[PDB]
């Protein structure tokens, strides 16, 4: 069917009214993610997500979900622009170790333009790299994909990773230039869950509607 | 090297020192850092190993330890 549910009347328009507010007041403080009015607004129809709504989605999909990080996206900035010696406190941070954590995601923001996704699979030994806006297996996309590899043999003292497969793999394409961060949402929750990336752009309308309820209804707990 | 703590904020060319009390909250750290870069508080987010510090938290908050780095990034959007 989907995995992303449709907001009944009331829920909607609660989402609607939040959307509306007059002025730039708190709208979620959980878990060390703290939402505004102006990070809400990027969920408004057509709109660009930015790197709070994503943290909170990540957060969401943390909470539901066994043996599994989902790390904001300043972690392959970090990463990327500063090696493993940038990030190599993080995973302290979450409160486990690599070898308990069946994935680890990591959201990646490129260039202040768009939004694509690490999968590290643990358990299948595999490190994919996910884009909703994309035309294939290209350099970049290896950067990445050896750059995550990296962070697993380096974070697990050189006991797992240097074998794992590196794969760019197939999603859903974006039928518009805005959607990438909500693909990135929808492919961070189905890879989750495990299940086969048949969503589309119906289930990213749907999408922004759902994450801004998690947020309403405050749903880290 | 008690109830203070000394920290770095930095965003990776500007790095300001500050010594505050462990149960003072970061806000006037963050503002301080942020007016120094003539910079919106609402555009950039102060990291502690990767944790998004909410100003009014305070070190004692996050477990920090003298000497830590606040990591102040810009914003991130993207479609």
């Amino acid at each position: 069917g989907s995995l992303v549910p449709e907001l009944n009347e009331k829920d909607d328009d609660q989402v609607q009214k939040a959307l509306a507010s007059r002025e730039n007041t708190q709208l979620m403080n959980r878990d060390n993610i703290e939402i505004t009015v102006r990070d809400f607004k990027t969920l408004a129809p057509r709109r660009w997500l930015n790197d709070t709504i994503i943290e909170f989605f990540m957060k969401y999909i943390e909470k539901s979900t066994p043996n599994t990080v989902a790390f904001n996206s300043f972690f392959y900035t970090n990463l990327s622009e500063r090696g493993y010696q940038g990030v190599r406190r993080w995973m302290k941070r979450k409160k486990t170790q690599i070898d308990k954590l069946d994935k680890i995601f990591t959201p990646i923001n490129l260039n202040q333009s768009h939004w694509a996704l690490g999968i590290i699979d643990l358990k299948k030994k595999t490190i994919g790299y996910v884009d909703s806006l994309s035309n294939g297996p290209n350099a970049m996309s290896f950067a990445i994909l050896t750059d995550l590899q990296k962070y697993v043999m380096e974070e697990s003292k050189h006991t797992i990773g240097e074998d794992f497969d590196l794969i760019h793999l197939d999603c859903p394409q974006q039928p518009n230039g805005y959607d990438c961060g909500i693909y990135v949402c929808m492919n961070t929750l189905y890879g989750s869950a495990d299940a086969p990336l048949d969503f589309d752009y119906k289930d990213a309308i749907r999408m922004r509607r759902f994450i801004a309820h998690l947020i309403l209804t405050d749903a880290l707990k | 090297p008690e109830t203070h703590i000394n920290l770095k904020v930095s965003d990776g060319s500007s790095e300001i020192f500050f010594k505050i009390k462990k149960t003072t909250p970061l806000r006037r750290l963050m503002e301080a850092f942020a007016k120094r870069q003539g910079k919106e508080m609402d555009s950039l987010r102060f990291l502690y190993d990767g944790i998004r510090i909410q100003a009014d938290q305070t070190p004692e908050d996050l477990d920090m330890e003298d000497n830590d780095i606040i990591e102040a990034h810009r914003e991130q959007i993207g479609g």
